[PDB]
This record gives structure tokens, C-alpha cells and sequence, in this order.
């Protein structure tokens, strides 16, 4: 069973020098300098360079800037597979493992880094349920001169860790504090030579920066050392293979944007100076598919630039809005039309099935030891998985209080804890609250029923002071519903020249859709059945019966005593 | 008010194996 | 020992590669790195991962690939080979090993490992005796030679991603089969081999329509497996089949017959199949279902609606919702709408779905759950067959979080699995049964003149599913009650099985036209539909048959006499030899 | 089987993945064909493409005899692929192709992906989905075939051809009226099993049955009353012609059951009712005997009609407390331990019992609190 050495890569190459960790450092060499229980434990997460510190030593130690007490130490990493390879043996684990030490022994000074030490000192053969998994290092690692560098993550630690008292006290935790930025940029420093000697490339300082911010603000799965290496790596990659002559060496910004997006899954969101041109007119686009309430779309681009030029508050989301307007406006249009422009998901809630008190845990998670836990919560799932989407949610006022303290939280701190203690980050989520009867006046005459003071009533000024801005949506003029019905006979259209046809439709027609689709109350909500029977249904029986299968001409015919959308078909 | 549901733990049943030789002659 | 593919393509054997471009940039884009530089290709089975392999060395003969790499001699391995002469002591290992030192000395190379799942599941695939698992990781480690693998979505979730030294060693890719366009264009490139090996001659239009109706009758694999098989072995048919006066010529007919035998099914599968079937959707199917013709014609036009492509493809064929008592014949026009269009039944209760838990377990449980095992039901079904039926009975029971699924079907028509593979809905029917409203539209009143007009039972619909959910829906199908003229024939097809297993013995019954009116009337419950017609028979009609049957004049298949007594208004039965 | 048996020469004559693999459930003819096969060569009905090919039936166990030390498993299969590579006209066929796959290694993965050799195999759906779906490797090669059922009248026909060596063994004579109600009946009832395998188990046992009981050679003519015997015991259905002595307990149980248990006569008569009906035939044969519901005040005979229902009719009484199983993991006792747990040596409660008393009436008091 040979175990790979650390020393004799270093000695030839392959080991990368550790830079920014004589904290950490300091403290594996004063803990391996201990007399007994001198066994590290490098506790951190997944992506920190927990494995650089263990491989740091070895190349400290062939140049020789250790102490002469620690030096001519060789550090040891044995191969998992190896140990483990060979079942349903009573001895293949206890020889193979033995046989290590026994081989170490020789060495005196060797020191031993096991990797994942949760996998194999966990359950190493514990086959119906035994207890010979970690009890052989136990009193090597107490009494013996062998020395074990041990890296697990946090969570390993508290599921497994502590729990054994015995093992924990022969092994040192070492915190890792997951450096920021700025200790980032200092590492990519360092490397940046090396990566451009190897793809012949050279990076500029704006896009070490950026790549390190970039993915900080859109990759949070992974963790900063890791995952900015990566976004270099790539880079030079496709810096390389992209060029068709143009022998372009250097790796600007825009490299660095191409790669975060795709390994992001995003539509092109993360790009530096392209979003400046939809923002420069991100409401004309906007405008193209909505028709009416253009003062809304002001007031909404303008809070959406003021948090995007950088300016906005760190312990606050990008923007708080309370988009307020009669049903059918279109409030969930611009949302669903502005997610698309920025490149950005969608998130749906309604808050009608909010409303009970045992309901509202169904956001943020039941607590522990009750019904809905193991899930978790909708939000901070949701949150979690597409920090950068926009969240929508329908009918806030019916919501119960407590979802109002909840989204008082987020507004405030920008920021809510799951109920498995994960971190939701709100700091990048477009937070959007809609606001707006069906029954008829309770009168001997029939009435109409259409509906500043009135927020501050159903809304209580704690909540409103925390909004950015409040959004008037206008009422659907009369003018403005003959352009909202025109955008679904274009649609078809295009949709039907897919198929080859051409609708004849002229304003004839769209004269009785526009008042029997467009309702005061309900707005705009049965204009798409209307399209779904009125239009679709007639012309889709004869297109597929053979008469207009190659090829068809279709038209539309209303009459005045008929009352109804006659059809004309032509081939 | 709340339902405070209960978490089974399951075991699996993993079992070593030895092996009896016989000498080729 | 290993064989240098590369050297093949300069030789000219190697095929062009169709397709996959993007694919192959990703991959080349590993290579490049410096680290994390072994591609992963993680797919099912037919995808064609090992197309992309061997088209890679292809491209590097033709000098399209960047010239940093243009040297590189790709190479490939098989674990037959290095698994040979098992007998000797370690000479896998010794033999594997001698082979990376000289790939070393080379320094400049990449190495294509089919199956590797097999390699670093030492022990864990079946019937594996391989080793090889630690042998890899110090080649790897050093980072001198690339390694490009392959391996399937089951086997990647279970051993890749776990190991940290595979998660910083192996990217993943995700390897997707082609569109249907592209799956013609990859059969003409291999039309001359094919063609000279079996001295045939198919037309464009056969292969065309091969791919495009072999989606629909065959699921074990995925798209350019199968279709690289049908003409195949359609070829070697025409070859065979006529003892003399050969049939070299392959027509839309001949490929029609293949298919046929394969699928199992009788000659119903044609090029416009769907054409047809639609055509004669409604008179077929109302004759197999009496009554509920407002509803059957209802269902019928949302169903030709959605084929004639005037809408988004990517949502389902249809979503409806079979409102009505149970008992009135939905599951039946739900089993003939099947058996009508050729396609499958995939019929799940949903009352077992009643709890938060099992939710999980529809789309995939966490692990150490033995639906995770099992995989998601919905998915895995859905997988098996993606052009049958989805039945969910008692959707009005079901927890609320079972809506949040439905609703990504019928708003993306796509579920992404916890192995990662996508399912394919645009080509499946929702059908969901549901009793709510019934009760209320039966509760009396407290007057003197009952409310005999209660049938304003949407707002339950509309009160226990949310409006978002129903508004996606297409129509709430309303199914009416039966008139007595329908059950009159229920009555008759339980009266006929039991002549059915009474003839098997000898005894025939006669029943009158009025006794049929009582069983009507008992037999068929509003709340209840006519579901409790087959207790009554069996309470009403069976029990005192079996008296006489085991003692009396009925032992060996006398005569049976049934008539309903006007005096008493019950059924009486006369017995005679 | 011809279109059967037309699957197996296409797919043979195909460039690639030539080698048929006749994937059935047990006891479907799958041997039959590719022994069927062997057959038309010399008739010379089968496509002079494949016309004059020699077949091998390998055996495993005559291979499996390993006498070398450790040496012979690798130099019997060597030299035997050479013998049939070197004709390049044989097509070996593997039964149980299974076993060779595993561990006994197979050394036959290079042949398979040159194709040279044509090799079929035989396998079960279960087999087939546990190990062939996941090696590609070995899969690949081989097309999954399907074999699910011979047709009824075919099936008369190969009971014709097998009826002499019936005859001779039990010295008896299968009248054909008998050999088309064996089918007949077989296929209605045991639906488990599949029309090949149990058409001859209840033809073989039909004739042990009448040999049996003269000690002298007799009755050698065959009857259908014998082959409604055999196969509604291995159905369990009830038989016809029921005997007087059992027409005694079922009408006097009503009677026996209101003399311990008095008043509730209702209960009693539905239960009687229920069980007499079965055995004249008339009776679901994809349900319960009689799915029953009692419920009332307490000590009314709910419990009391049940037992002695059970000791009348001389059944056992698979009597389950159900107040046991408040919690839904409770359940894993009734349907059984999972395979892999530490519980997978005991069975399942209910379905091991149901199994050794088949007619045993079933009690779940108090389901309610289950
Ligand atoms: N101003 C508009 N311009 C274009 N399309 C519109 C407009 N208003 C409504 N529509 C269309 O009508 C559809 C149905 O309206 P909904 O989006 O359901 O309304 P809503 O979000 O419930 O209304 P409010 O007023 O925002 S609560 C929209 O999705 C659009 O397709
Ligand atoms: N088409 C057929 N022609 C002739 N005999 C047939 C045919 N189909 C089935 N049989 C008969 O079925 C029997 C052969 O069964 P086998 O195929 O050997 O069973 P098997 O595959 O070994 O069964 P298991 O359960 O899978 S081990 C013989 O009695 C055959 O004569
Ligand atoms: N109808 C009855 N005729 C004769 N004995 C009876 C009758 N009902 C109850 N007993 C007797 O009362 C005792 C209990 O009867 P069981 O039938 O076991 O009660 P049970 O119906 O299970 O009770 P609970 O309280 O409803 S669970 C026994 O001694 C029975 O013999
Ligand atoms: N401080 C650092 N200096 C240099 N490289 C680092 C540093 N932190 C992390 N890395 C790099 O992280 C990469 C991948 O993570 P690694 O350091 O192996 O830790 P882990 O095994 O915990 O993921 C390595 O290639 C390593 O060079
Ligand atoms: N894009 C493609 N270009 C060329 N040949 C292809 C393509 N896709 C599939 N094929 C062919 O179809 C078959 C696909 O087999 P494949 O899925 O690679 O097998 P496996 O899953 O065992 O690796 C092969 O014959 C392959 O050459
Ligand atoms: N319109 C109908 N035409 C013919 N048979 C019908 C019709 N409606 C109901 N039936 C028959 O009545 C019964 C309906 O209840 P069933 O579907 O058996 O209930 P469940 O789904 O609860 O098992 C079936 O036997 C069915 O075939
Ligand atoms: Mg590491
Ligand atoms: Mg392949
Ligand atoms: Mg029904
Ligand atoms: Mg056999
Ligand atoms: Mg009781």
C-alpha cells in the first residue's frame, strides 16, 4: 500500500506555493511541535484551500524556511482507494492499514496528511456495526510519534466530530476564515505568472478583480479561493482557443465575463458594459411589450439603475417597490418582461395561501422537530438557488402579519436565515409586492364597483417607510386597450407564420374582442381566453383537416346582427 | 396548533466474509 | 496494447463527425487547463458520448483545432484487453502501469477511457474486478497525460462528485441528444458504408420519417441508437425476406413493416399516423363510451387544438381536469383515449400522496429513502414511455406542494431530476380526476322544498385549488350523469358476464325488462355514479343462485327464471329443473 | 413462433450487433427458439443467407469442471472460441447467458466487438434489468428481444408433439378434448405463471395422478374431471363437484354459527353467503373471498363470529392486532424488511402467513387505529 509523497513533488515540481496563510501556518508547525497529541485538524469548508496549507508545508520545508526542530520532516498523503480497495476480507483493512504505520515507523519524522478524514476515520470497516473504524489511530495518535494532519469541512465536523470525545481531544481544530477579496487578489497575484507561462497568456489587473468579484456576486455555491482560480483557468482556456488570427495574447475583462456567465447557467447577465446599453434604454424595450402606465416604468428603471451604478446599501437588497394598481394593469407583465431583459430568473409566490397562521412557516421552513422541516422553505430555497432572480409576490395585503415582519426583515437586514441554518442572501433580488370585487353590487341597481390614503390604511407606515419607492400603476385608458390587443393579433401572427398562413384581421374585429376581452375589474385576464376559443379553436380544426395543411389563407368576418367573429378560409 | 413529526433511523446490515483455501496440490 | 486512435483518422477510417459542435469546443476548453483538465462525458446510453471522442481525433487531422494541441495523439483504452490474463499475479496492474510509463516518456497525448464509472468502481459496478481505481489518481495528479471518460447520470451521481480528488480532477458535461434534423443529417453520413454493405438503396424520406415515428413506439433508447439500428436492420430484411426477385429498393412502406414487428404492435404505426388518428378521434371513441358526449367532444377539440401547433410547444399537450362523480365513465374514456392514439396508460393514485414526504419521493427523496433508490416515480414513468397518459386521481387530496410540480410541467413541461436528467413533457397528457363538489351539489337543504338546483359546486373547485393552478388548465371537463338509457346497458354488461361464468356450468338466466328498471334505479347512486352497481348484483342476484347451486335443483344447470313481483316490488327468482 | 423466430435471422444477418438475445420470463419457450431453429436448417426453410450454418449449444456445466490448477477456465474458453471462429458460419447459442457473464472473467468482451462470432443468449427480464443495463459494454452488442406468450391454438400443437412422450412415461392417453381444456383452463386461472411451463406441469401431473391410483395397469384413458383437479390445485380455485361431505358444513354453517353466537344474525348470514357463493364459482377471482367491515357496541360478537367462522371451517386464523401498528414504519413488519437492512432475514408477517395458510381467514382488529 504506497502512500504518495508530498515532499518529492514539491523536490521536482507539480505543488503550487502557498501564499497569505503564516496564521494558519504558524499554527500547524507549533501544534506538530507538541510532544503528545500533536495532530492537526484543518477545519474548514468546500473550496478554501485546506489542502494548499497541508502541501505549503512541504514545499516550506524543501526550501528550508522552517525550524531546524521541524525540518527534514516528509509529509506523506495516502491514497484512500488504495487503503479501502478489498472487501468482505476480515483483515484486507487492519493489513493495509497497518501496514502503513508499520512502514512510517521507519521514519521517525515523517508526518502523515490524511485527506476527507471524515471518510475513512468515520466508518472505516465498520461492518455490522463494529467498532474498529477509528479505534487503531486513537492511541498511535495520543502516545505515538506518528503524526496525522487531518481536513474536514464545518459540517463534518459537528455531524461526526465532538461526538466522539475520545478522538476529538487528539486532534487540534484549525479555523479557517474563508479570505476575502482582497487577500484573494494578493493569491491570483502570485499564480498569475505561473497560468501565463503555462497557457502563454497574460491577465490584466482589472480582470483579476473582476473575476474574484464576479464570482463572489454570482457563483455562491463555491467558495472564493477555488472558484476565482477557476474563472483564470478558463479564461486563459478560452483566450487561447477563441482567437482565429487575431493573436489576441492578452485576456481583458471580457474573457473574464464569458466564462463566469457560463459556468453561472445565466443568459449573458454577468457582462461589464453591456448591461449600460439596456440600461440606456431599458424602458424603450420595455415599452415595445407593455402598453399603458408609462409613468411606472420611470419610476421603476430609475430605482433599478440607482441600484445597479453601484450606490445602493450593502445590508439592503438592490430595491424594495410596492407596485400598487387596480387588477390587470399588467404589474406582473413588467415583471415577467423586465427578468427577461435582465437576464435574470423568475420567482412566483402568491401570498393567498399565506393567509393562516400555521401557513406562513411555509416560507422561511418549519422550526426543528415539526412537521416541514426536511424540506425546508420555498423562499430561501428559492432564494438560494437563483440569488439573482426577481421576486414576485401577488397579493401581499391579504398576507398574514407575520409574513409582514418576515419581509421586514429582509428589507431591513437584507438577509433571512433557513430553518437548517443556511444564509439566504437578498442582497441581489429585485424585491416586488403587488397590490390591488368580482361580485356585483349588493343593490337593488347594479353600480359601479371601481376601486394616496389608501395604502397608508391597509399598509402600516413601518412597512411602507422600509420601500424604496411606491409605483402607481394608471387605469387602462380607452386609448391605450386598442394598442394592449393588437400585441395578441400580432403574436398569433407570428406564431401562425410558422405554419405559412396570413390573417386578414383588420381593427373590425379587435372592436368587440377589445370591450368583451377587457374588463374594468378583471382587466386584461380574459383577453388571453378570448384569443384561446374566439381565434384559435376555429382555425385550428380546418388547418390539420387537409384543407389549409399546405399552405392556408384564413380571414375574419364579424357581423353586426350576428354578434359573433365569423371566419373565411382560402387555399 | 403544530404536529411535531418523529425521524426513524434506519440500519443496514453489513457483514465481513472470510475465506476457507484449498491448496492446489 | 492500446490503440492510437488518431492514427486511424490520418489512415481515412474513421467517419466524419455531424453534429455536436458545441460539445467538442467544451471539450477542448478542459484540455487547455491547467487544472481540472480531464473531461467527463455523463449521458444515458445511445446518446453517442463516444462519437465525440472519436470525432475529436478527427478534427485534429484536418488541422481545425488550435495548433497548441494539433501534435496531441489521442489514444484509447479498453478494460477487456488490460482485464485479460487474470490468472497472472497483478498483471493488470503491472501492465496498466507499463503503459502509462510509456505515456509518459511521451509526455504529449490524451487518452480516451470508455465506461470509466468501470475503472474507479473498483468493486462497486457489477461483477467488477478491477483495481485500476488508485492507479489513475497518481497519472492524474501529476497532470501529464488528459483522460476523457464516460459514464451515465445513475453512476456519475453515486460515484462521481463525492471523491474531492475526481471533483477537482473531472468536469462534467452534459451530453444531450440531438434534434430530430440533426439525427438525418448524422444517418447520410454513413449512408455509403450502410448502402455498400447490404447493396441496398433507401430514399430521403425513409430515413426521415424512421426517426420521426421511431420516437413514438420506442423508448428503451435514445434517438440516434435505435435509428442507426431500424436502417440497419431494415436493410438486412429487404435483403433476406423474398427467396428470389430481391426488393432492393426500400420505400416509406418497407420501413413501416420493420418497425411494426420490433414495436409489436399491428401495422397501425404510419408516417401521419397522428393525422389520421385525429381525424377519427371522436367517432371512435364515443362508440367504445356511451354517453358524456358534451364532454368527450370537448376533450377531443383541446386535444386537436394543441396539435395543430398554434400555441407554445414547450408547454404540454394538454392539462384537464375531469370534474364530475366518479362512476360516470372517466377512467374509461382516460384507458380508450390511450388505446385510441397508441399509447401507454400510467395511472397513480394520489390519495398515497397525502403527505409532505411523499412529494419528495414523486420527483426524487433524499438519499437513504427508498424512493430515492427507486428514483422519481413521475420522472421515471414519464421517462418509460413519454407519449402515454398521466392519470392522478384525488387531486383534491393531495398535499399542496404536489401543485408546485404539476405546475413547472405545465409552465416549462420539463422536471429536472435529482440525477440530473430532464423530463420531457411537451408530449405527454395530464388527465386528473376529481369528486369535489359532488357532496355539496347532493347536500339538502334545511326548507321544506329541497334546493333541487345545487349544482353551483365551482367554488369548491375554485376553493381548494388555488387559482394559479387552475388557471393554467385548459377546460374543467363538467361530466354529466347518466340517463337511464345508459344504465340500462351497465346493467346488461354485468348481466352478460355473469351468463359468461354461469354458461362456463351449464345455467342459464332470464332476466325481465322491469327487473333491469329496480337494479337501475339501486344500482346507480348520484354520489356515487354507478360504481355500486357491482355489489348490488352480487348481493341481489348472486347470493340466492348460490344457494340453489350448491344444494337444490340448480346443482347441474337446470333453468333459471328471474322476475320482479309488482305486488311486493321486488325481485323474485324461480328455479327449475 | 415464425414471427419470433424471423426477430432472431434479421437481427443475426445485421452488420452489426448480430447476436440475438431471446430475453423472456421463465418457462416462455426461449430454448424452443433457438432449438426450433436448428430444425429448419436442414428442412432448408430458413434464408440461404444463413442456410448450412452450424449451431452449438454450449454447457456451463460440462465447462465449469475445471480439473487444470486454475488454468483450465481460461484454456477451455480460449480454444473453444477458436473452434468456432475458424468455421466463420457457426452461431453459438449460450443458455442462461447470465452465468457466463458472471464471475466463475468471461473473457468474450473482444470477440463481441469484433463480431466475428455470432453468439445468442438466453435471459430473464429480471437478469436482464439487474446487470445487462449496467454494463453498455456487454449490452450493447446484444437487442434485447421480446418473447411474452405462444398463442392458444399454437400451443395445442406443441402439446401434440410432446403428447407421445407423456403417453409412454405414464402409459396413459391425453384425449384431445383434454389437452384444449388444459389450455383453456390453465390460462384463465394461473395468471402468474406463463402458458409454455404450466400447460406441461398439469399435463404431466394429469397422468402421475390416474397411473397412481390403480395398482394395477388401468384407467389409461384420460378424462377432463382429472384435469380440472390438477389445475384448480395449483390455482386453488374451488372445484366443481363438490362432495357431499362438504356440502354438510357449508349448509349448516349458518346454523353451527348462531348456536355460539347468538343474535346478529345479519353478520352471520353474510358471511355464509359469501363463502358459499366462492365455491359455487361465482366469485371475483382477482379479490378477497369477502371483504367485511363489522363494527357496532362493544362485546356484540364482532370478534366471537370471526373465531369460530375460522374453527367451523377448519382454516386457520391469521389474527392481527392492529393497535400494534400506530406508526407508519410499523408497516415494513406486514409487507416485509427491506433486502439489504439488518431486519432482511425475517419475512414479511402478513405475506408469510397469507402464504402458508392460503385459505386462512384473516383478522385485523381494530383497524381503525392502524
Ligand atoms: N398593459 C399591458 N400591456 C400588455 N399586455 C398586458 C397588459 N396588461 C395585461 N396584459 C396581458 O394580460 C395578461 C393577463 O394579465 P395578468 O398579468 O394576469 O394581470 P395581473 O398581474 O393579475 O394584474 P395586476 O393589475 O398587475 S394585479 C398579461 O400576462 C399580459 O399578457
Ligand atoms: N414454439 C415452440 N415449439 C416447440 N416447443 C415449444 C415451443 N414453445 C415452447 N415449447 C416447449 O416448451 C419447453 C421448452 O421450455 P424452455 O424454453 O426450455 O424453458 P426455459 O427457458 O429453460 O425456462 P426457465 O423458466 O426460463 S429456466 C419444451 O417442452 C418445448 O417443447
Ligand atoms: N353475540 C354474542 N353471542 C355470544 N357471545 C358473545 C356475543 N358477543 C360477545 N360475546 C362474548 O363476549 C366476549 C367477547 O366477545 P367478542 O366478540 O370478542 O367482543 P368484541 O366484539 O371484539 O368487543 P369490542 O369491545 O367491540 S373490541 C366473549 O366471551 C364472547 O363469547
Ligand atoms: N492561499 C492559496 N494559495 C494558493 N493556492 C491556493 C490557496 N488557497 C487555495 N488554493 C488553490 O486551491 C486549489 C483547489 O483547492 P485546494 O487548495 O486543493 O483545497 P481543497 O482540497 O480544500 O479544495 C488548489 O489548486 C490550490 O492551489
Ligand atoms: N453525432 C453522431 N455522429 C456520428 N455517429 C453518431 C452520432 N451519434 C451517434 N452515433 C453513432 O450511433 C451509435 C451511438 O453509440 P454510443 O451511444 O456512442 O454508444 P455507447 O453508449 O455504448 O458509448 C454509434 O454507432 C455511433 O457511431
Ligand atoms: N358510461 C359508462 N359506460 C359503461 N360502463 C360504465 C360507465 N360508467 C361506469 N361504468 C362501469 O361502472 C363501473 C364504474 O366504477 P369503477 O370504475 O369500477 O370504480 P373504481 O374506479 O372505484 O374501481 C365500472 O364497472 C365501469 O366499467
Ligand atoms: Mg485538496
Ligand atoms: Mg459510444
Ligand atoms: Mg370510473
Ligand atoms: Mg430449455
Ligand atoms: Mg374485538
Amino acid at each position: 500500500n504506497f502512500t504518495t509523497n508530498l515532499n518529492q513533488l514539491a523536490r521536482v515540481g507539480g505543488i503550487d506555493p502557498l501564499i497569505g496563510r503564516e496564521k494558519e501556518l504558524e499554527r500547524a508547525i507549533q501544534v506538530l511541535c507538541r510532544r503528545r497529541k500533536n495532530n492537526p485538524l484543518l477545519v474548514g469548508e468546500s473550496g478554501v484551500g485546506k489542502t494548499a496549507i497541508a502541501e505549503g508545508l512541504a514545499w516550506r520545508i524543501v526550501q528550508g524556511d522552517v525550524p531546524e526542530v521541524m525540518a527534514d520532516c516528509t509529509i506523506y498523503s495516502l491514497d484512500i482507494g488504495s487503503l479501502l480497495a478489498g472487501t468482505k476480507y476480515r483483515g484486507d483493512f487492519e493489513k493495509r492499514f497497518k501496514a502503513l504505520l508499520k512502514q512510517l515507523e521507519q521514519d521517525t519524522n515523517s508526518i502523515l496528511f490524511i485527506d476527507e478524514i471524515h471518510t475513512i476515520i468515520g466508518a472505516g470497516a465498520a461492518s455490522g456495526g463494529q467498532v474498529d473504524a477509528a479505534n487503531l489511530i486513537k492511541p498511535l495518535l495520543s502516545s505515538g510519534k506518528i503524526r496525522v494532519i487531518g481536513s474536514t469541512t464545518y459540517q463534518e465536523f459537528s455531524n461526526i466530530f465532538e461526538k466522539d470525545r475520545a478522538l476529538a481531544r487528539r486532534f487540534q481544530k484549525i479555523d479557517i476564515t474563508e479570505p476575502s477579496i482582497e487577500e484573494t487578489v494578493q493569491i491570483i497575484n502570485g499564480l498569475k505568472p505561473k497560468y501565463e507561462a503555462h497557457h502563454d497568456v497574460r491577465y490584466t489587473a482589472k480582470a483579476v478583480r473582476a473575476a474574484v468579484e464576479l464570482a463572489v456576486k454570482y457563483i455562491n455555491d463555491r467558495h472564493l479561493p477555488d472558484k476565482a482560480i477557476d474563472v483564470i483557468d478558463e479564461a486563459g482556456a478560452r483566450a487561447r482557443l477563441m482567437p482565429v488570427s487575431k493573436r489576441k495574447k492578452t485576456v481583458n475583462v471580457a474573457d473574464i465575463e464569458s466564462v463566469v456567465a457560463r459556468i453561472a447557467r445565466i443568459p449573458e447577465k454577468s457582462v461589464s458594459q453591456s448591461d449600460r446599453d439596456t440600461l440606456k434604454n431599458l424602458g424603450d424595450r420595455l415599452k415595445m411589450l407593455v402598453f399603458g402606465q408609462d409613468k411606472a416604468i420611470e419610476a421603476l428603471t430609475e430605482a433599478i439603475k440607482m441600484a445597479r451604478a453601484g450606490l445602493g446599501h450593502e445590508h439592503k437588497p438592490v430595491g424594495s417597490f410596492l407596485f400598487a394598481g387596480p387588477t390587470g394593469v399588467g404589474k406582473t407583465e413588467v415583471t415577467v418582461q423586465l427578468s427577461k431583459a435582465l437576464g435574470i430568473e423568475l420567482l412566483r409566490f402568491d401570498m393567498s395561501e399565506y393567509m393562516e397562521r400555521h401557513t406562513v412557516s411555509r416560507l422561511i421552513g418549519a422550526p426543528p422537530g415539526y412537521v416541514g422541516f426536511d424540506q425546508g422553505g420555498l423562499l430561501t430555497d428559492a432564494v438560494i438557488k437563483h440569488p439573482h432572480a426577481v421576486l414576485l409576490l401577488d397579493e401581499i395585503e391579504k398576507a398574514h402579519p407575520d409574513v409582514f415582519n418576515i419581509l421586514l426583515q429582509v428589507m431591513d437586514n437584507g438577509t433571512l436565515t433557513d430553518n437548517n441554518g443556511r444564509k439566504a442572501d437578498f442582497r441581489n433580488v429585485v424585491l416586488v409586492m403587488t397590490t390591488n370585487t368580482e361580485r356585483k353590487s349588493i343593490g337593488l341597481i347594479h353600480q359601479d364597483n371601481s376601486t394616496m390614503e389608501e395604502i397608508k390604511k391597509i399598509f402600516t407606515p413601518e412597512f411602507r417607510n422600509r420601500l424604496d419607492n411606491i409605483i402607481w400603476f394608471d387605469h387602462l385608458s380607452t386609448d391605450v386597450i386598442h394598442q394592449v390587443v393588437d400585441k395578441f393579433i400580432v403574436e398569433l401572427q407570428v406564431q401562425l407564420d410558422q405554419k405559412g398562413v396570413s390573417l386578414e384581421v383588420s381593427q373590425e374585429a379587435r372592436n368587440w374582442l377589445a370591450e368583451k376581452g377587457y374588463d374594468r375589474a378583471m382587466g386584461a385576464r380574459p383577453m388571453a381566453r378570448v384569443i384561446q376559443d374566439n381565434l384559435k379553436k376555429p382555425l385550428a380544426n380546418e388547418l390539420l383537416f387537409g384543407s389549409l395543411v399546405d399552405g392556408g389563407q384564413v380571414t375574419v368576418a364579424l357581423d353586426k346582427e350576428k354578434n359573433e367573429l365569423t371566419y373565411g378560409f382560402q387555399s | 396548533g403544530k404536529t411535531n413529526d418523529w425521524l426513524d433511523f434506519d440500519q443496514l446490515a453489513e457483514e465481513k466474509v472470510r475465506d476457507a483455501l484449498k491448496p492446489p496440490s
